[PDB]
């Protein structure tokens, strides 16, 4: 839904990563290039990234109010 | 015994390894730089300073890998996240 | 009849890891020594969360949950502060916590996005690590949705829950080249070499060396940020030697009670 | 610029002094003494000539001129102690390039003498250390003392960038390359005035540590700034004339006849061409340049090569006697610079047959590194005969390297056979096995008799 805060195999906090990960995206970095350039070595983390899917944003379509 | 041939001379093609030879450059002990304080009459720094890029390249000791991570693989793809808008 | 000595080589250190090795020592004292890098060095982390006003997406158990993972710059405080299930006072106190407050509102269109550059501390030096690069989201919050709570940070072990486990991942080797043939390939020039291979890219691994022992273990400790990454091998052989200690006396006490 | 005004007993300034004309300076101190113009226009003038082109009168006219340090000058003693600092100076900077008539002692004694009248009026200056630091690389000794008093230099008034690089050159003579490039970076930035390309001694430690990509984008700009470099030119040759296998004409043409036209005086570019030449086959400049290449140079890295240059002119020539001294010169003068040298001797004591100095000449060439044709050396020069496990090891570890590679391979498994003939027997029946037949595939030719005679044996 949102971002994981740590990757769940190893513990690197990877929350602090998404929008940093799509605002590289935007740069065109290709996909594996923005892990590579956020820091992300282990497979672990760089599925943490890859994998997640930002339901979240959907989620804030509905209102509450206004 | 076997009159084996008495290596009197270069039958070899030794040379192989006299060009491979790095000789140094020891043109002056100094380093082929004066150390004085007094020859500088003139200053390239006057307020036109010169700054050539090939120059700029120098200064650094060493900056400058591969891209493995970009390659084109028909078996695999990218990604897809969640937009506002889409059919 | 009697230890061995160790010796250390920091061979890389900076602020998110250090590697180094380890020689003479043994097996089974490295790898607990890897363990209590994982899960007995103390750090802070949000351990308790009241929340007072919560209309995010995400619920309260959830919100919990993610401050529980926010790491926090625990470097010095941690060796100050008592573990609150050890401290005597009937609530939570500076001396045994750091109480945080949120306090967000997203009175604006643009989708807030509430981080932890939104939790306040009430102590200057135990601050979630990505306000001393870009901050943890804990929510993101549409127009007209809050999220108000207070929580406290508590010094905890990785070994109680994995929000107080330090690293971010702990490499750990030996024998680089299997002259110990500890692990034996059935095809050994499939296997890349090692980072730490000592041998040319002839052979494919050491020769067997039977009277051998494991006795460089070559480490890369990883910091999540809530220490600096040499503090946490400090504090990891603080704390087994104080492990250690502890069951000493308690041994002392069996044996002169017997 | 091109005139000075000159300060005169009546009517100053009325009248100027123009340096296009080559004046004697004998006279010019008399009438700087009857003008009695200012100690000023002494440095002055002492600066147009340096720019000129002429180390000889700049420091000459500048001899005279500690008499009239202050006659009725009313207390200018700051300039003729920067007047003496020159003489302090510029004695150590010509000592180095001496000529055929003087040596070096000659302007290290005036080097000596005038310093220590320099330091009366002022001690331990901005430039007073220069010349202690500079003291110790003309006699090659007291390293850190010469690094100590350069060191000095940053805490009194480090007005210049000279003054930083003589701990790089410093740092050079311990084999500490890391602490020179770090010093040599300063060099580039500030980039003030000298004729030497400053940024020549950079592209020097770009050589090191494989930095290539560096030393050339150091050197080019060396050759733009001022084509009359050498120390630039010379140094792309000794990058290329590695590639002896492709494009040679411009190793030949480009870096071998450009420096040596424009500067035939170097035993280095002489050295080069003569090997160049001896590739070519035209042993009759090949010895005539080293001969020019070995009594101009100093330093014993060039004329060892220079001697070992002339021996293997000689050797080539069936003309060992001559080679032997010149092998043995330089491996005297220059032993842990190359191999080279200890495997000319090796190949001459095989001559007159005093093979056994060659056994432990060639020793010293498996401490750097094993060849393919070194082997073959102490193989044939092998004096293990029999229950002798000194040499006979040597023999069979020589061997275990010709067995591997294929240098066209024709007697090594007789000398394989002849040492296995005390060990297990099937050894030598295998390597007798097959050099009978790789005696076969060059020509028609019979197995000798010796051959067959030791197998059937
Ligand atoms: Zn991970
Ligand atoms: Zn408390």
């Amino acid at each position: 839904m949102i971002i994981p805060v740590r990757c769940f195999t190893c513990g690197k906090i990877v929350g602090n990563k998404w929008e940093a990960y799509l605002g590289l995206l935007q740069a065109e970095y290709t996909e594996g290039d923005a892990l590579d350039a956020l820091g992300l070595k282990r497979y672990c983390c760089r599925r943490m990234l890859l994998a997640h899917v930002d339901l979240i944003e959907k989620l804030l379509n509905y209102a509450p109010l206004e | 015994t076997y009159p084996f041939d008495q290596n009197r001379f270069v039958q070899y093609k030794a040379t192989s390894l006299e060009k491979q030879h790095k000789h140094d450059l020891l043109t002056e002990p100094d380093l082929g730089v004066t150390i004085d304080l007094i020859n500088p009459d003139t200053y390239r720094i006057d307020p036109n300073v010169l700054l050539d890029p090939a120059d700029e390249k120098l200064l650094e000791e060493e900056i400058q890998r591969s891209q493995q991570h970009a390659k084109v693989v028909p078996w695999m793809r990218k990604t897809e996240y969640i937009s506002t808008e889409f059919n | 009849p009697y230890a061995n000595q160790p010796t250390v080589r920091i061979t890389e250190l900076t602020d998110e890891n250090v590697k180094f090795i380890i020689e003479n020592t043994d097996l089974a004292v490295a790898n607990s020594i890897r363990r209590v890098f994982i899960a007995e060095v103390p750090i802070i982390a949000i351990d308790w969360v009241q929340i007072d006003a919560n209309s995010s997406v995400l619920h309260d158990e959830f919100i919990a949950h993610r401050l529980g993972l926010i790491p926090l710059t625990s470097d010095d405080i941690v060796d100050k502060l008592q573990y609150s299930r050890d401290c005597t006072c009937e609530e939570f106190c500076p001396e045994c916590s750091v109480e945080f407050t949120l306090d967000v509102r997203c009175n604006e269109d643009q989708t807030r996005h509430v981080t932890s550059r939104d939790l306040i501390s009430n102590s200057p030096r135990v601050i979630p690590v990505t306000s001393r690069q870009d901050d943890i989201l804990i929510v993101k919050l549409r127009k007209g949705q809050e999220l108000r709570l207070r929580a406290y940070a508590k010094k905890g072990f990785g070994k109680e829950h994995a929000k107080w486990n330090p690293t971010a991942g702990v490499a750990f080797e030996y024998d680089p080249d299997n002259a110990l043939r500890h692990t034996v390939y059935p095809k050994p020039e499939e296997w890349p070499k090692s980072e730490y291979s000592e041998l040319d890219e002839d052979e494919s691994q050491a020769p067997y060396d039977p009277n051998g022992k494991p006795e460089r273990f070559y480490y890369n400790v990883e910091s999540c940020g809530s220490l600096r990454p040499e503090t946490i091998v400090l504090s990891a052989l603080s704390g087994l030697k104080k492990k250690l200690s502890d069951l000493q006396t308690q041994l002392s006490h069996e044996i002169q009670s017997d | 610029r091109g005139s000075i005004e000159i300060p005169l007993r009546d009517t100053d300034e009325v009248i100027e002094l123009d340096f296009d004309q080559l004046p004697e300076g004998d006279e010019v101190i008399s009438i700087l003494k009857q003008e009695h113009t200012q100690l000023h226009i002494w440095i002055a003038l002492a600066l147009e000539y340096y720019k000129q082109g002429k180390t000889e009168e700049f420091v000459k006219l500048l001899e005279a001129a500690r008499i009239d340090g202050n006659l009725d000058y009313r207390d200018h003693e700051k300039d003729q102690m920067t007047c003496l600092d020159t003489l302090a100076a510029y004695y150590v900077q010509q000592a180095r390039k001496e000529k055929n008539k003087d040596n070096k002692k000659d302007l290290i004694t005036q080097a000596t003498l005038l310093y220590t009248m320099a330091d009366k009026i002022i001690m331990y200056d901005q430039n007073h250390l220069l010349g202690r630091a500079c003291f110790c690389l003309l006699e090659g000794d007291k390293m850190d003392q010469a690094d100590a008093q350069f060191h000095f230099v940053l805490n009194q008034s480090p007005n210049n960038i000279p003054a930083l690089l003589g701990k790089a050159c410093i740092s050079f003579n311990k084999k500490d390359y890391r602490g020179a490039l770090a010093y040599y970076k300063k060099a580039l930035r500030t980039n003030p005035g000298c004729p030497a390309e400053v940024r020549l001694g950079m592209g020097h430690c770009f050589v090191k540590l494989n930095k290539l990509e560096k030393a050339r984008l150091a050197f080019s700009r060396a050759l733009e700034l001022n084509s009359k470099c050498v120390g630039a030119l010379v140094g792309l040759a000794v990058l290329e004339l590695n590639n002896k296998e492709a494009d040679s004409i411009k190793n030949g043409v480009q870096l071998l006849s450009r420096a040596y036209t424009i500067d035939p005086s170097n035993p280095m570019v002489l050295n080069h061409l003569a090997n160049h030449f001896f590739f070519k086959k035209d042993y009759s400049k090949v010895q005539h340049l080293a001969l020019h290449a070995f009594h101009n140079t100093e330093v014993e890295a060039m004329q060892a090569e220079s001697c070992y240059q002339l021996a293997r002119s000689f050797h080539v020539q069936e003309d060992y006697d001559q080679a032997f001294q010149y092998y043995y010169q330089a491996t005297q003068f220059a032993s842990s610079s190359f191999v080279l040298p200890f495997f000319g001797l090796g190949q001459m004591y095989i001559y007159r047959g005093d093979k056994e100095n060659a056994s432990q000449c060639f020793e010293k060439v498996l401490k750097a590194y094993p060849n393919n044709y070194e082997t073959m050396k102490i193989l044939g020069s092998l004096y293990a005969a029999s229950e002798d496990q000194e040499k006979r090891d040597i023999a069979k570890g020589h061997l275990k390297k010709v067995t591997e590679q294929y240098p066209d391979d024709v007697e090594a498994w007789i000398e394989l056979a002849q040492i296995l003939e005390q060990t297990d027997i099937q050894g030598a029946l295998s390597a007798y096995g097959t050099a009978t037949r790789i005696l076969q595939e060059k020509v028609q030719a019979d197995v000798p008799p010796e051959i067959l005679n030791n197998v059937g044996a």
